[PDB]
C-alpha cells in the first residue's frame, strides 16, 4: 500500500534504538568516525581520481600546445 | 484522529511531506531535488524584486539594470543572488542529473522524462534570462542562438524571423524574452509538482538499489533537518558566491552596452551551456551541429533503454563507475573547451570529447553492464 | 562596417593583392562554388552583409586561415570575396543588390 | 535536555537574525529608490505672479 | 595579433575584507574630473553616490555646482543652463558618438562608468594600460592617430598617453607622478563600477560570522535527531 | 542547580522558549551586528571614510 | 628640477638588472637586430617584447605600490 | 481496467473532471465556474500577448 | 542633425518642440494631441463636430 | 464554509488584479485611480503614510 501500515512482510526482525537526548551526537569521533572516513575514501579514491587525472593531463597539454603553436617559428622567415 | 488526517490541504501535506516513507539510507545526493526547488523559489522571490525596476526595452534595459545596482535599496544583493542562484540551480541540476545517473533513477521512466522536460524549460528560462541584461555578451549570443533554428531545412528562417519579431535581435525580441521568462519558472514549478506526483507512486529511491519497504521513515523528523542542513549549505555556497567573488561565474564583456556592429572577440555562452557550444562547434555541418546538440541534451531519454544491467545501482558495478567517471571528466572537458577558442588543440580535443561523450552513453555503458552480468553469472 | 536593417553592412576597399588571391582560388575547392568577381560589380570594392553565415556573428576582417574574414563565434573562415572556404558556415557571405551608380556612391531602393 | 534546548534555542536565534536581515533587505529594496529620493525635497519652486487666479 | 596578460597588482582592496582607500578614491575622482573627463564619460555616476564615500554633502553641492548643465525647457520652450546640482550626472564630453569619433581620430572614448569590471584583467590592465606606453617594436608601423600600447588588444590604441608626471596637481598634496595617479584614477574607476565594495565585505564577514555559528549548530541538531538511526541496533530472530 | 530553575523557567513551557528565543534574537543582533562592525572597521581602518571625514 | 622620480622607472630599471627582464631584454635586442638587417621582412619584434615586459611588469607588480 | 485508473495524472483528471459525481438537476447558475476558468485562461494568454510589447 | 525630405515610416509633423512652446504660441493653452481627440472626448466625434460647428 | 473562504480570498486577488491592470496603461483615468486606491491606504491611523509611499 501506501501508508506505512500496509508495505511489506517482515516477520522476527527486532531492533533496539535509544533516545537522541540519551545518547552523545559525535560518538566514536577519533576512535571509528575519522577511520571511517579514512576508509571510505581509499575505498572510493582509485574508481574516481583516475578520470580527472587524465583530464588534468589533457588540459595541462592542450593549454601548452596552444600556447607553443600562438609563438612564431622563425623558419618561415629565415630567408 | 490528528487534524492533519482531516483536513484535505494537511491531508496532501501530511501525506506528501510529512509522512511520506522515505529510505533511511538516502545520502546527501537526494538532498539536491529539495534544493533545486527551494533554487526555484529563491529565482522566483529575487527575479521578482528585478522585474520591478527592470525596463524590457533595447534602449533602457542597461540603463535600467544600473539603475537597479547603483539607486534601488540593496539592489546589487538581489541582482547578484538572482545570478548566482542561476549558476547555483545549474549545479544542483547537473548534480541531480548525475545522481539519477548513477543510482539507476532513470528507471522511473515517467519521472526521468517529467525531468527532461524540466531540464529543457530551465535552459530556455535561463537562456532568456541571460538575454534580458542586454550587454555585449547577452545580444551576441541571443543572435546565435535563436539563428541555430537557421538550420531547419524548410521553415528555418520564417521561424527564426517569427522568434526575432524583425530582421534581427532588437527590443522586440528582448520584450518577448522579458515575457517568456517571467511566465516560464511557474511553469517549470507545476512541472516539478508533476514531477514529485510521478515519483510519489513508487516513492524514493536508495542508493543500494534495492526495495527499501522493509526500512521505510517517516520525511517529517529526519530529512525535514537534513535538508534544512543542505539549505543552510546552499545557502552558504551562494553569499560567499555573491559576496566575496560576485563576478566569478560571470563574463566582463556583458558590462559594455550591446553593439550590434561589433561582436566581441570571445563571445561564449554561460558556462552551464559550454558543453553544448563545444558539441555546436565540433560538428562541421550546421544541421549537424544542430541536430548534435538536440540528441546530446536528448539522450537522457534513450539512456533507460540502454540500461542492460541486472542492478539498478552502480555501486555494485565497478566498471560501470569508472565508465561514469570518465563521462563526468568528458563533460568537464567540454566545458573547458567551450571556455577555450576555436583552435588547433581545443578544436581536435573538442571532437574527441563530443565523439567520446556520445559512445559512451551509447556503446561503452550497455556493453560494460553486459561484461558485468556476465562477470556475476547471471 | 555600416548599420543597414539593424545588421552590420561590410564595404572592404580590398586591394589588387586580394583581387589575385581572391580569382585564384580554386571553385572545387569553394564548399559553395562561386566566382569572385561575380561578387563584386567592382574589382577593389567588395560590398557582403556582415553577418556570418552560420550563426549570425560579425566576421573579422583580414583575419583566418585566408585572410578574408573569421566569424569570433565557431570558427567559420571566409576570405575577401566573403565565399566560406573553413568553418562551420554553410555558404557564402550575403552580397546585397549594391550600385554603384557613381564612383563615389552606392545606394539602391 | 536542557543542553538540546539551548543548541536549538541559539540556531533558532542565529536563523531568526538571517531571516529579518533579508526580509529587510528586500523590503527595504521594494522603498524609494535612491534616485527618486534625491529629487524630493531638494528642489525648491520659484513662482513669479499669475495674475489673481489659482495657478 | 597576440596579447599580454596583465599582472595582478597587489590592490589594497583586493583583500578578503579590505576596503576601497578612499582618500585613494578621491584622488582618482579628481584626475577623472580634470584629466579624463575631457573625453570619457561617466552616465551612470552622479555627483551623489559621493556624499557618502569620499565628500560630506556640502562639498559634494559645491562641486556639482562648479559645472553648468542644461535644464529643462522654461517658458517659451527655450532650455537653458543649470549652475548643476547633485542629481545631476557627471558630464558627458560630447553630444552623440558622432562627435565623440569625430574629434578622437574616429575613435569612440568608452563610458568608463564600468570599464573596469568590462575589461579581462580589470583595474590591473586598465593600470598596465595607463603606465605601458613603450615605443613600437623594430618591424611595426602604426597610422599618426594611433600610439602602440602593449597592453591594448589591438596593440595601436588611438589614445595619446593621459597621465604623466606633473599633469595634476593632488589636493592632499601627494607627489603626483605618473604611477601615483594611475593607481588613483584605478583605484576611483574599480569605486565607480562597484559602488557596494565596502557594504559587500562588510555583508560577507556577517555572513561569514553567521555561518560559522550556525552551521556546526544545525549540524549538532541533523546528528542528534539521527542517533536513534545510527546507533540503533537491531538483531534478526527466526524460530 | 542551574538547570533545575533554568529548564523549569524557560524551557519547559514552549511558548517560554520562543519568548526566551525572541529576546536573546534582539540582544543577539544587537551585539553580534556591533562586535562585526568593529571588527570590519578596524581590519581596514583608514581607508573608511568614516575616520576621514572628522 | 624634475623632483619627481617616478618610482615606476626606478622599479622597471631594477627588473632590468634582473636575470629574467635582462635575459628577455637580449633576446629583444637580437630580434631587433635580425629585422633591422634584414631589409624586406615581415616579422615583427611584437612576440619578444611581450615576452620582456611580463617578466619586466611581473616584477614591477611585485614591488611597486610598496613605494606608493 | 482502464487507462485512467491506472496513470496517476489520469487517474486525477477521471476522478476529478471526467468522472465526478455531479448533480443532475445542477441549473445555468453552475456553469460560471467553468466560466471563471476560462475567464482566468483567456485572460493569462491575451495578457501575455499584451505583455510581449508592452 | 541634418534635415531629410521625409519618408513613409515618418510620423506626423509637430507644430511645436515642446508644450511650452504650444501653450506660448497659443496664449496658453496646449492644443491637444488629436490621434486620439475623438475617443478621448464623451460623445466622441459627434462632440468634436459640435466643438467646430457651434 | 472552507470553500467558501478561498473563494473570498479569490475575489480580492482578482479585484487587486484588476486594479493594477487598469492602472497599467497609465492613462488619466488608471494615473487618477491608482492615486486615490493607494491614498485609501494613508487612512490606516500609524503606518499609513509609510505604507502609502512605501
Ligand atoms: C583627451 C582624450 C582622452 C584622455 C585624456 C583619455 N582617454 Fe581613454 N580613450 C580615449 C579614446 C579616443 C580611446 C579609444 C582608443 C582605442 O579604442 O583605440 C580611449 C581608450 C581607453 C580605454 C580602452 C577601452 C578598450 O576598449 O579597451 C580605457 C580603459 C581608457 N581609455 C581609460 C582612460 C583612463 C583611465 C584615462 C586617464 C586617467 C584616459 N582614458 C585618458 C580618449 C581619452
Ligand atoms: C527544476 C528542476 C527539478 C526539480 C525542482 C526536481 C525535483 C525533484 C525532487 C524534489 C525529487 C525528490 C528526490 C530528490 O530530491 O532526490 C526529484 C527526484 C527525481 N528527479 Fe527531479 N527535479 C528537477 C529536475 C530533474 C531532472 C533534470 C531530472 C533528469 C534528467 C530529474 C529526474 C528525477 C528522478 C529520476 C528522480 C527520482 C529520484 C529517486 O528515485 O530517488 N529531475 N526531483
Ligand atoms: C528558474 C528560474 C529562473 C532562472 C534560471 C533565471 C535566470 C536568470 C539569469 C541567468 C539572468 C541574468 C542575470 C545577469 O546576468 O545579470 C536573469 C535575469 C532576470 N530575471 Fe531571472 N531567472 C529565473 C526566474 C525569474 C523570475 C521568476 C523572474 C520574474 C518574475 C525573473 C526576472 C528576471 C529579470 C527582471 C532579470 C533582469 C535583471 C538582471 O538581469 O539582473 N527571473 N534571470
Ligand atoms: C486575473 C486576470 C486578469 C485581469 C482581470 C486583468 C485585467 C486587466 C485590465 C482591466 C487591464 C486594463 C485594460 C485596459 O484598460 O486597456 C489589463 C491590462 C493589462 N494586463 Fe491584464 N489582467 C489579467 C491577467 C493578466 C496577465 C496574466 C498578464 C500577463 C502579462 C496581464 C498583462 C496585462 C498588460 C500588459 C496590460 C496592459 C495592456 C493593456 O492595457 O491592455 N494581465 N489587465
Ligand atoms: S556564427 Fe560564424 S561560425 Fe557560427
Amino acid at each position: 500500500g501506501r501508508e506505512f501500515g500496509n508495505l511489506t512482510r517482515m516477520r522476527h526482525v527486532i531492533s533496539y534504538s535509544l533516545s537522541p537526548f540519551e545518547q552523545r551526537a559525535y560518538p566514536h569521533v577519533f576512535t571509528k568516525g575519522i577511520p571511517n572516513v579514512l576508509r571510505r575514501i581509499r575505498e572510493s579514491f582509485f574508481r574516481v581520481v583516475p578520470q580527472f587525472v587524465v583530464f588534468y593531463l589533457i588540459y595541462t597539454w592542450g593549454t601548452e600546445e596552444f600556447e607553443r603553436s600562438k609563438r612564431k617559428n622563425p623558419a618561415a622567415y629565415e630567408n | 484522529t490528528p487534524m492533519r488526517k482531516t483536513n484535505p490541504l494537511m491531508k496532501l501535506i501530511n501525506h506528501s511531506f510529512i509522512d511520506l516513507p522515505t529510505p533511511s539510507n538516502i545520502s546527501a545526493w537526494w538532498n539536491f531535488g529539495s534544493l533545486l526547488g527551494a533554487c526555484l523559489i529563491l529565482q522566483i522571490t529575487t527575479g521578482l524584486f528585478l522585474a520591478m525596476h527592470y525596463s524590457p526595452d533595447a534602449s533602457t534595459a542597461f540603463s535600467s539594470i544600473a539603475h537597479i545596482t547603483r539607486d534601488v535599496n540593496y539592489g546589487w544583493i538581489i541582482r547578484y543572488l538572482h545570478a548566482n542562484g542561476a549558476s547555483m540551480f545549474f549545479i544542483c541540476l547537473f548534480l541531480h542529473i548525475g545522481r539519477g545517473l548513477y543510482y539507476g533513477s532513470f528507471l522511473y521512466s515517467e519521472t526521468w522524462n517529467i525531468g527532461i522536460i524540466l531540464l529543457l524549460a530551465t535552459m530556455a528560462t535561463a537562456f532568456m534570462g541571460y538575454v534580458l541584461p542586454w550587454g555585449q555578451m547577452s545580444f551576441w549570443g541571443a543572435t546565435v542562438i535563436t539563428n541555430l533554428l537557421s538550420a531547419i531545412p524548410y521553415i528555418g528562417t520564417d521561424l527564426v524571423q517569427w522568434i526575432w519579431g524583425g530582421y534581427s535581435v532588437d527590443s522586440p525580441t528582448l520584450t518577448r524574452f522579458f515575457t517568456f521568462h517571467f511566465i516560464l519558472p511557474f511553469i517549470i514549478a507545476a512541472l516539478a509538482t508533476l514531477h514529485l506526483l510521478f515519483l510519489h507512486e513508487t516513492g524514493s529511491n536508495n542508493p543500494l538499489g534495492i526495495t527499501s519497504h522493509s526500512d521505510k521513515i517517516t520525511f517529517h523528523p529526519y530529512y525535514t533537518i537534513k535538508d534544512a542542513l543542505g539549505l543552510l549549505l546552499f545557502l552558504l555556497s551562494l553569499m560567499t558566491l555573491t559576496l566575496f567573488s560576485p563576478d566569478l561565474l560571470g563574463d566582463p564583456d556583458n558590462y559594455t552596452l550591446a553593439n550590434p556592429l561589433n561582436t566581441p572577440p570571445h563571445i561564449k555562452p554561460e558556462w552551464y551551456f559550454l558543453f553544448a557550444y563545444t558539441i555546436l562547434r565540433s560538428v562541421p555541418n550546421k544541421l549537424g551541429g544542430v541536430l548534435a546538440l538536440l540528441l546530446s541534451i536528448l539522450i537522457l531519454a534513450m539512456i533507460p533503454i540502454l540500461h542492460m544491467s541486472k542492478q539498478q545501482s552502480m555501486m555494485f558495478r565497478p566498471l560501470s563507475q569508472s565508465l561514469y567517471w570518465l563521462l563526468a571528466a568528458d563533460l568537464l572537458i567540454l566545458t573547458w573547451i567551450g571556455g577555450q577558442p576555436v583552435s588547433y588543440p581545443f578544436t581536435i580535443i573538442g571532437q574527441v570529447a563530443s565523439v567520446l561523450y556520445f559512445t559512451t552513453i551509447l556503446i561503452l555503458m550497455p556493453t560494460i553492464s553486459l561484461i558485468e552480468n556476465k562477470m556475476l553469472k547471471w | 562596417a555600416f548599420k543597414w536593417r539593424g545588421k552590420p553592412l561590410f564595404v572592404r576597399h580590398r586591394t589588387q593583392k586580394e583581387i589575385e588571391q581572391e580569382a585564384a582560388v580554386e571553385l572545387s575547392q569553394l564548399r559553395d562554388p562561386q566566382h569572385d568577381l561575380d561578387r563584386v560589380k567592382k574589382p577593389e570594392w567588395v560590398i557582403l552583409i556582415g553577418v556570418c553565415t552560420h550563426l549570425g556573428c560579425v566576421p573579422i576582417a583580414n583575419a583566418g586561415d585566408f585572410g578574408g574574414y573569421y566569424c569570433p563565434c565557431h570558427g567559420s573562415h571566409y576570405d575577401a570575396s566573403g565565399r566560406i572556404r573553413l568553418g562551420p558556415a554553410p555558404l557564402n557571405l550575403e552580397v546585397p543588390t549594391y550600385e554603384f551608380t557613381s564612383d563615389d556612391m552606392v545606394i539602391v531602393g | 535536555k536542557g543542553f538540546s534546548y539551548l543548541v536549538t534555542g541559539v540556531t533558532t536565534v542565529g536563523v531568526a537574525y538571517a531571516a529579518k536581515n533579508a526580509v529587510t533587505q528586500f523590503v527595504s529594496s521594494m522603498s524609494a529608490s535612491a534616485d527618486v529620493l534625491a529629487l524630493a525635497k531638494i528642489e525648491i519652486k520659484l513662482s513669479d505672479i499669475p495674475e489673481g487666479k489659482n495657478m | 595579433d597576440l596579447e599580454l596578460h596583465p599582472p595582478s597588482y597587489p590592490w589594497s582592496h583586493r583583500g578578503l575584507l579590505s576596503s576601497l582607500d578612499h582618500t585613494s578614491i578621491r584622488r582618482g575622482f579628481q584626475v577623472y574630473k580634470q584629466v579624463c573627463a575631457s573625453c570619457h564619460s561617466m552616465d551612470f555616476v552622479a555627483y551623489r553616490h559621493l556624499v557618502g564615500v569620499c565628500y560630506t554633502e556640502d562639498e559634494a553641492k559645491e562641486l556639482a555646482a562648479e559645472v553648468e548643465v542644461q535644464d529643462g525647457p522654461n517658458e517659451d520652450g527655450e532650455m537653458f543652463m543649470r549652475p548643476g546640482k547633485l542629481f545631476d550626472y557627471f558630464p558627458k564630453p560630447y553630444p552623440n558618438s558622432e562627435a565623440a569619433r569625430a574629434a578622437n581620430n574616429g575613435a569612440l572614448p568608452p563610458d568608463l562608468s564600468y570599464i573596469v569590471r568590462a575589461r579581462h584583467g580589470g583595474e590591473d590592465y586598465v593600470f598596465s594600460l595607463l603606465t605601458g606606453y613603450c615605443e613600437p617594436p623594430t618591424g611595426v608601423s602604426l597610422r599618426e592617430g594611433l600610439y602602440f600600447n602593449p597592453y591594448f588588444p589591438g596593440q595601436a590604441i588611438a589614445m595619446a598617453p593621459p597621465i604623466y608626471t606633473d599633469v595634476l596637481e593632488f589636493d592632499d598634496g601627494t607627489p603626483a607622478t605618473m604611477s601615483q595617479i594611475a593607481k588613483d584614477v584605478c583605484t576611483f574607476l574599480r569605486w565607480a563600477s562597484e559602488p557596494e565594495h565596502d557594504h559587500r565585505k562588510r555583508m560577507g564577514l556577517k555572513m561569514l560570522m553567521m555561518m560559522a555559528l550556525l552551521v556546526p549548530l544545525v549540524y549538532t541538531i541533523k546528528r542528534h535527531k539521527w542517533s536513534v538511526l545510527k546507533s540503533r541496533k537491531l538483531a534478526y530472530r527466526p524460530p | 542547580t542551574l538547570t533545575s530553575k533554568l529548564y523549569s523557567l524557560l524551557f519547559r513551557r514552549t511558548s517560554t522558549f520562543a519568548l526566551t528565543i525572541i529576546v536573546g534574537v534582539m540582544f543577539f543582533e544587537r551585539a553580534f551586528d556591533q562586535g562585526a562592525d568593529a571588527i570590519y572597521d578596524h581590519i581596514n581602518e583608514g581607508k573608511l571614510w568614516k575616520h576621514i571625514k572628522h | 628640477e624634475e623632483e619627481l622620480v617616478d618610482p615606476l622607472t626606478t622599479v622597471r630599471e631594477q627588473c632590468e638588472q634582473l636575470e629574467k627582464c635582462v635575459k628577455a631584454r637580449e633576446r629583444l635586442e637580437l630580434c631587433d637586430e635580425r629585422v633591422s638587417s634584414r631589409s624586406h621582412t615581415e616579422e615583427d619584434c611584437t612576440e619578444e617584447l611581450f615576452d620582456f615586459l611580463h617578466a619586466r611588469d611581473h616584477c614591477v607588480a611585485h614591488k611597486l605600490f610598496n613605494n606608493l
